[PDB]
């Protein structure tokens, strides 16, 4: 059955969603899970939203990712309208019409990080490491928790992901490369790929490593 | 309240 979560809404507007979910007996939860089917996002008129964690995780889990307007229009027409008419089209970072949410729904058989091992390394802010890890895992990557734990082999593609400005004023995220054999990329590599549901090239996200 | 990622 349907199971909704909401993102980017004023607890006012959350009020309307709660009233609507109560009216229709639709599961509404405050935390997104494997079972969530709909992530209801605040959008402008063209169904373009901001990127919140729930946004990424809705895309990563191939969920319906849908504008708040699906709820308000549905109330207005007293009928469960069609998600397709309200699917989020893009976000204010990666493009107003990149259609990630659709691609992710359509690509569960060819997940963008299939074949990758990813280590989410060093401090992060605003997104618990294990949610970043869940996000890559959803997208098909196998999750590695310590550098010394990358599986070796030429069939393995390791990647280290870091958020440089969560680090202490010391530039130690350039010395990760002497500790393992992988490319080292910013967290925006993940976030952009996930949003676009397309694996981006590392190139513009690589962090140079001291030898 | 929910963090945004720009």
């Amino acid at each position: 059955r349907m199971s909704m979560v909401v993102s980017g809404l004023t607890p006012e507007e959350f009020m309307l969603v709660y009233k609507f979910a109560r009216k229709h007996h639709i599961t509404l939860t405050n935390l997104i899970t494997e079972e969530t089917t709909h992530v209801v996002m605040k959008t402008d008129a063209e169904f373009v939203c901001e990127r919140t964690l729930k946004y990424f995780l809705g895309i990563a889990g191939g969920k319906w990712v849908v504008s708040y307007f699906w709820v308000t229009q549905s109330i207005k027409e007293r009928k469960m309208l069609n998600e397709h008419d309200f699917e989020v089209r893009g976000d204010v970072v990666n493009g107003r019409n990149h259609q990630g949410p659709k691609r992710a729904r359509e690509s569960q058989d060819r997940k963008i990080f299939r074949g990758l091992e990813i280590c989410c390394y060093g401090p992060f802010t605003n997104m618990p490491t294990d949610q970043l890890e869940w996000m890559v895992q959803l997208c098909g990557a196998s999750v590695v928790k310590e550098l010394s734990s990358f599986t070796l082999g030429t069939g393995v593609h390791p990647i280290v992901v870091v958020q440089p400005d969560a680090w202490t004023e010391d530039n130690g995220f350039h010395a990760i490369g002497q500790m393992c054999e992988a490319p080292v990329v910013t967290r925006e590599w993940v976030l952009d790929s996930v949003a676009l549901y397309q694996c981006q090239e590392l190139d513009t996200y690589l962090i140079p490593q001291i030898p | 309240r929910s963090p945004v990622f720009s």
